[PDB]
């Protein structure tokens, strides 16, 4: 629809070309293309949702939801987790998102494909160390949220990745 | 490290106390008095949790995590009427056993004693209906002898029952006692039991409580109801940091290891600026006052919930909750004024702690002069003071043994040498407790460890 | 796979008129018998052919004899349930009203008259092809329904010895008539060890308890109490008359609860329900059903030895819950060192054609366990036997015909019954030990 109408409005100003009737044009069709873009990526994504979400999860922002996490998982830190098949990680961990404050966005449809798009991957980081040492969060992007927000991609410089890291050790 | 907390109403101003606070957590999280929640069960997106204090049987009600046990009646009664729906019927203890025999401790720590196993059988069950734990809290109303008693049975219970929970318990004190004896004796043999399994213990005096409520308010008379109205308020404000949690305090466990240094001092005095979601609080625009001045307030002694008695008062551990849009800068600003103002012992770096909080989104808004409030919880050796008027009495009156007709009986001992002796034990213990305290007051109580390695 | 119901005494009447009314309620079928579902749509699941027999006028006629020496309750059966059931089927001995509360009298009245119950019986059986066996609905404490429960018992196990008996006894609360009635319990007992397949227990002070606690009224009718039982009894054949994918039959539900003829004596239990809101979840249902405060029998134990359990839930539940209150079961409940410790859970459908009970949408749940409860009541009742036996010879004034002719029988059979009772309860406190099982381990 945005093409046929700015289609229709070029082949009426066809006969000016270059002129500020053109450059207002362009004006408004990127301002209204910015909009949109924003409106769409808030509501049909919420992209200030996934935000304010990466900032508890990754940043720890959620100090109950942090704690919560850490009392389910106390055990597994505990006990060296290199040689694990990881399911049990994996129950421990949805356990734990059940448990904490995140049952609200667990129930919410579209907050539970939010917190389903963590992926549950852990990076081996150390030889027979402690789990609290071997565990690792890995996380994976998807468009359009992925062209907008950042994350620990392999060939970044793992901001996220080391503030964890310095939260963890805190 | 997270878990969920059990109210335990004991006594008449216990259980006043205790409906107090689950109406102002119902205003706060928008349950209504019915127990069905007034917000949608659709809205699942809460920045609260009542979990920890609100069992979800179905989508819309939300049954408190609460045991109300009294020996009377009535008051039970009259609440379950105010709250239709919202308590527990199953959750009400009153052994049909009829009024108090009196005011004595014996009597409350008899009724216990005898109906164990039902408020024992109670606790097991609400503890099996909920999977994370982590303690109870004790209203003690040791003003009254039987709620005194009864306290002094559920701590003597749970300490052996649950090891691995913390305790905190609520202590109400009088202003003026009407019969001095007796409620001194209550309240020593409830501070026995206190200073022997109690983790954390909170002491509310009633003088400053009359004083805010005669100075706040408007009307001059002072009632129960909206005297229990404050202690209740500070019980949600000290809870609200796991009810709405925080990014630094969101454990009542976190909470008391800043609060409490020692199991030996396990008592702190709190205070609390003019309220705003009592009755009368509209006279509260007119204050004009900003984070620096809410900290003057909350660390004046006025606002203080105790009788503050301040003659250089050694502080050992201070920690303040301030709820609303706070500023960094002020917050600064008021750090750097009070390390200056309030005493510090020398051999102890620790300084004050400041914690923020947010404000419930369903909450009534108020204007920009008392939008945000603050609590201040301080580790002051001035509670012994309180605690000396009491041993004074017990000094100048058990030397004749008055009123020894009424703690023989329901008590396992129905002699007076041995209601003496345990009167005698509680003064020892007490006077140990105030001599830990004053020694933990200088400075030699760190360099006990220092003169021997 | 059909079942036919026996109604002995005013009690089983009672219970029988009950349980017939639910069920016509449940399926759909009214006072009148006529099938109150509409004839466009002949799709149904459940099975009513077990338990009614369907005539050409498309009339559901129950499957149920009643054998009682009073005509007056039959007649007041009859008369609220005019068009239900079958005059045929009535059996009132043709001897008047009822005479001596003993076991004696009916006894002597069923082998008496046992010709034409047995004619009854077999043009019952006759009327179809599919047959299982019987369904006993008595009081152990009715001297007249003991008796005749007795005779039709013996006539079941020597005529038909293919057919599984179940029956269900209802046993006294503390009172009076315990010194006499006491008797008839005790024999009722001897004959089950005897010839019986399976018996559900009841205790009437339990049942006054319950009803009373569940109840406002505390003035609590035997109207009421027959209630419950129909309640119990529907509960407990939800599995047969609703058949889905894995319960079809009580053989099966006998095979995994009843390990072996000797121990075939079963406590119910079922919570919670109405006689309006949903407050109790699977997992709270689960708990309540362990709970002693919602058994249809006195407990009167600390930790009875579970030795086997199985539950039957109405309702939508979820596997997680399930799982959860299975966990909580196996913890809590203690078995045995020889047996296994086996839990069955049955998710039984609800009728559609049922009008809604109050507090809907509510899961409920049923019970039935082999425990050690039930051997503390037969305790109670043989020691209050062999008090009042051995202290007072008032028994050899109440008989008929040969109980009569000579007293010494009577104490001899009593001292037999006795003795059998108590090598039941010995057989049952041995395998409550682990060492039950050490012959072959
Ligand atoms: N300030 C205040 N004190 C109360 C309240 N309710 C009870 N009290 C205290 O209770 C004392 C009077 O005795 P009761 O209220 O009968 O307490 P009790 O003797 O232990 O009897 P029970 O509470 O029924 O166990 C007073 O001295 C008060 O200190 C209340 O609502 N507010
Ligand atoms: N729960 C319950 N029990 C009943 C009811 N009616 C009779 N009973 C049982 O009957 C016993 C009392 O004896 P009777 O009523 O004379 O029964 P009976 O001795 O067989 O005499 P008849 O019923 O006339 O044949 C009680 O112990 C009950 O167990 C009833 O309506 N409800």
């Amino acid at each position: 629809e945005f093409s046929k109408k700015y289609h229709v409005l070029y082949q009426s100003n066809s006969y000016r070309g270059i002129s500020t009737n053109f450059f207002e044009i362009i004006n408004d069709q990127y301002s209204e293309i910015v909009n949109h873009t924003n409106q769409i990526l808030n509501q049909k994504f919420h992209y200030r949702d996934v935000v304010f979400a990466l900032k508890n999860i990754l940043l720890m922002g959620k100090s109950d939801f942090m704690d919560a996490l850490i009392e389910k998982a106390n055990d597994i830190l505990a006990t060296p987790s290199d040689s694990l098949p990881n399911y049990k990680l994996t129950r421990v961990l949805q356990e734990a998102v059940q448990l904490s404050s995140l049952r609200h966005l667990m129930n919410s449809p579209r907050n539970s494909s939010v917190i389903n798009g963590l992926d549950a991957r852990v990076l081996d980081l150390g030889h027979g160390s402690v789990g609290w040492d071997v565990f690792t969060l890995d996380y994976i992007l998807y468009p359009p949220l992925s062209l907008v927000l950042n994350v620990n991609r392999p060939f970044g410089r793992k901001e996220y990745l080391r503030i964890f890291n310095f939260l963890w050790r805190f | 490290m997270g878990g969920e907390i059990i109210t335990l109403q004991a006594g008449q101003c216990g259980n006043h106390v205790g409906k107090f606070l689950w109406s102002q957590l119902a205003k706060e999280h928008a349950i209504g008095t019915d127990g069905l929640s007034q917000l949608p069960d659709s809205s699942t997106e809460r920045d609260d949790d009542t979990k920890p204090f609100f069992r979800e049987n179905s989508r819309n009600k939300f049954t408190p995590r609460a045991i109300m046990m009294d020996s009377e009646p009535s008051v039970i009664a009259d609440v379950e009427n105010t709250f239709r729906g919202f308590f527990d019927p199953r959750n009400t203890w009153v052994a049909s056993d009829g009024a108090s025999a009196g005011n004595s401790w014996a009597n409350g720590y008899d009724i216990g004693t005898r109906n164990q196993d039902d408020i024992l059988n109670k606790i097991d069950k609400e503890i099996d209906s909920t999977d994370n734990f982590e303690g109870f809290q004790l209203l003690h109303s040791v003003a009254g002898g039987t709620g005194s008693g009864l306290g002094s049975n559920l701590l003597e219970a749970l300490c052996d029952r649950y090891p691995k929970k913390i305790l905190t318990t609520y202590s109400v004190f009088p202003a003026r006692s009407s019969e001095v004896v007796v409620q001194s004796y209550n309240t020593i043999l409830a501070l026995r039991r206190l200073i022997e399994d109690s983790d954390a213990t909170v002491v509310f005096d009633n003088a400053s409580l009359l004083n805010i409520s005669g100075k706040v308010f408007r009307n001059p008379n002072i009632d129960l109801q909206h005297t229990n109205q404050l202690i209740s308020t500070i019980i949600s404000s000290v809870t609200n940091s796991i009810r709405f949690p925080s990014y630094m305090y969101s454990s009542m466990s976190s909470i008391y290891s800043t609060l409490i240094p020692s199991p030996e001092l396990h008592f702190l005095s709190p205070s609390f600026t003019p309220f705003t979601s009592d009755y009368i609080h509209d006279d509260i625009a007119h204050k004009g006052h900003s984070s620096y001045d809410v900290m003057l307030d909350l660390l004046d002694p006025s606002n203080s919930l105790v009788s503050t008695a301040m003659n250089n008062p050694t502080y050992f551990n201070v920690y303040n909750t301030i709820i609303g849009n706070v500023e960094p800068r002020q917050i600064s600003r008021a750090m750097t004024k009070l390390q200056q103002r309030i005493k510090f012992p020398s051999w102890s770096s620790s300084a004050m702690h400041v914690n923020i909080g947010r404000r419930s989104p369903y909450l009534p808004l108020q204007p920009n002069e008392n939008e945000v409030s603050g609590m201040m919880l301080s580790n002051m050796s001035t509670v012994v003071n309180v605690f000396e008027n009491a041993c004074n009495t017990f000094d100048k009156v058990f030397a004749k043994g008055a009123f020894l007709n009424n703690y023989n009986v329901g008590d396992l001992f129905q002699s007076m040498q041995n209601v003496q002796d345990e009167f005698a034990e509680s003064r020892e213990v007490v006077q140990s407790l105030m001599e830990d305290y004053v020694a933990a007051e200088q400075d030699s109580y760190l360099d006990d460890v220092l003169v021997d390695d």
